[PDB]
């Protein structure tokens, strides 16, 4: 399982 | 380019349309024309900017992840998984070589929003990091440092010029410690730094934003998750 | 073509490949590749071809609706989503050209399995349903009676030569029925189609086959639903 | 709500 990092939005 | 005959707020309006269609190539390609026309992009349109290379790279960078692990586990018979896998890098190595070209040629610049600013410098250390992802020799020195100067730059403007609870801000400080984490093997710098912002954002809570604090909320939960993760 | 170079083996290979990453535009390229190289598909081969491009048009129809849709309703200011709803159509019908040139030039053969045959006339009746969604002028005519006519050679080999819960044979009804209904404005036909092909795959159930037999039932119970819905 | 084709499978 890796890290998150900032997602797509809007 | 391809898209130099067409207006600005055309293809404004196109890559609007291929975001509805799910097609992020040709959204991509609408505003790489449109950031060529030279004139700065607003928040909106840095969204469409942002979302459209996001959505192409993601979609490389889970692909060579595919191949590199079946190429890792086949080296525990012919060449086919490495030239594909070679592929596919190239590939992505060409997208984030174009995103870069675009913030240094037009889009990062001296004047303008800490939004904007701090912005830009974030893309350029996200799509830096990409490359480090698949970098090994001596280019992945480089790379590497090339990603850490512009985050660490973006970081010193957002400190100096924004509320610890907005977006740009919160989401730079994630995927700065995502990269400290996944890229720099410093896992220490990356909680320090998840941590301080998480309770940095949590003690001026009341900055939040009536047009934003959704997307600040949101990134606060990811700090959280990532340090669930590594602690 | 840019396949040209490879050796069939390998180009097979990296297709599951590219399955696996989820490349289907890669995917289609390496199929059209083995293709070429003029030896027939087997089963699993044809599996690979026919993934890739129903990945690629099903994603190019997918936002053909989505324009078309934008397209309609504006129509209730300027050229923008026509032209660009124009740029996707032209693509579509490209991949669609792409493909029945395959069938024709290569696939399309009078000797081979009855498989082999109703699966390649029903995927050209597929693909020219696909360049039927988006005609409309002279051409539109031309192109639903061209699938019309693979469509019902398909048919009447699956009839002789196939069991009526052969996968292939069932996957050819729904398709033919949703022809009828969607294309041909000719509900009766579909339902009829249908409701036949559904009672007559039930009414010898006990052929089904035993490497198969999930898919079958898969669409006898899509069979079902289009009935349930038309009904 | 259009008509279902056959999927893709395996
Ligand atoms: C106003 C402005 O400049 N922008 C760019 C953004 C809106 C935000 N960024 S981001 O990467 O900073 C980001 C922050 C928070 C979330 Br939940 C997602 C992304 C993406 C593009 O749009
Ligand atoms: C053995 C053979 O020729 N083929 C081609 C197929 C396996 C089946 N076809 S299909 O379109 O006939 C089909 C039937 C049933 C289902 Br659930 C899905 C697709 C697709 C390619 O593979
Ligand atoms: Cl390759
Ligand atoms: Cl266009
Ligand atoms: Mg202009
Ligand atoms: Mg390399
Ligand atoms: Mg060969
Ligand atoms: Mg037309």
């Amino acid at each position: 399982q890796r890290s998150t990092s900032t997602p797509n939005v809007h | 380019g391809a898209m130099g005959s067409m207006e600005r707020a055309s293809l404004i309006q196109k890559a609007k349309l291929a975001e509805q269609a799910e097609r992020y190539e040709d959204m991509a390609a609408f505003m790489k024309g449109a950031v060529e026309k030279g004139e700065e992009l607003s928040c909106e349109e840095r969204n469409l900017l942002s979302v459209a290379y996001k959505n192409v790279v993601g979609g490389q960078r889970a692909a060579w992840r595919v191949l590199s692990s079946i190429e890792q586990k086949s080296n525990e018979k012919g060449p086919e998984v490495r030239e594909y896998r070679e592929k596919v890098e190239t590939e992505l190595q060409g997208v984030c070589d174009t995103v870069l070209g675009l913030l240094d040629s037009h889009l990062i610049k001296e004047a303008g929003d800490a939004e904007s600013r701090v912005f830009y410098l974030k893309m350029k250390g996200d799509y830096y990091r990409y490359l480090a992802e698949v970098a090994t020799g001596d280019d992945k020195k480089r790379i590497i440092d090339s990603a850490r100067s512009a985050y660490q730059e973006a970081m010193d403007i957002s400190k100096k010029e924004m509320p610890p609870t907005n977006p740009i801000r919160l989401g730079l400080a994630l995927n700065f410690s995502v990269f400290h984490y996944e890229i720099a093997n410093s896992p220490e710098e990356a909680i320090s730094l998840a941590k301080t912002t998480f309770d940095e954002a949590m003690a001026d809570l009341h900055t939040l934003s009536e047009d934003s604090y959704k997307d600040s909320t949101l990134i606060m939960q990811l700090l959280r998750d990532n340090l669930t993760l590594w602690t």
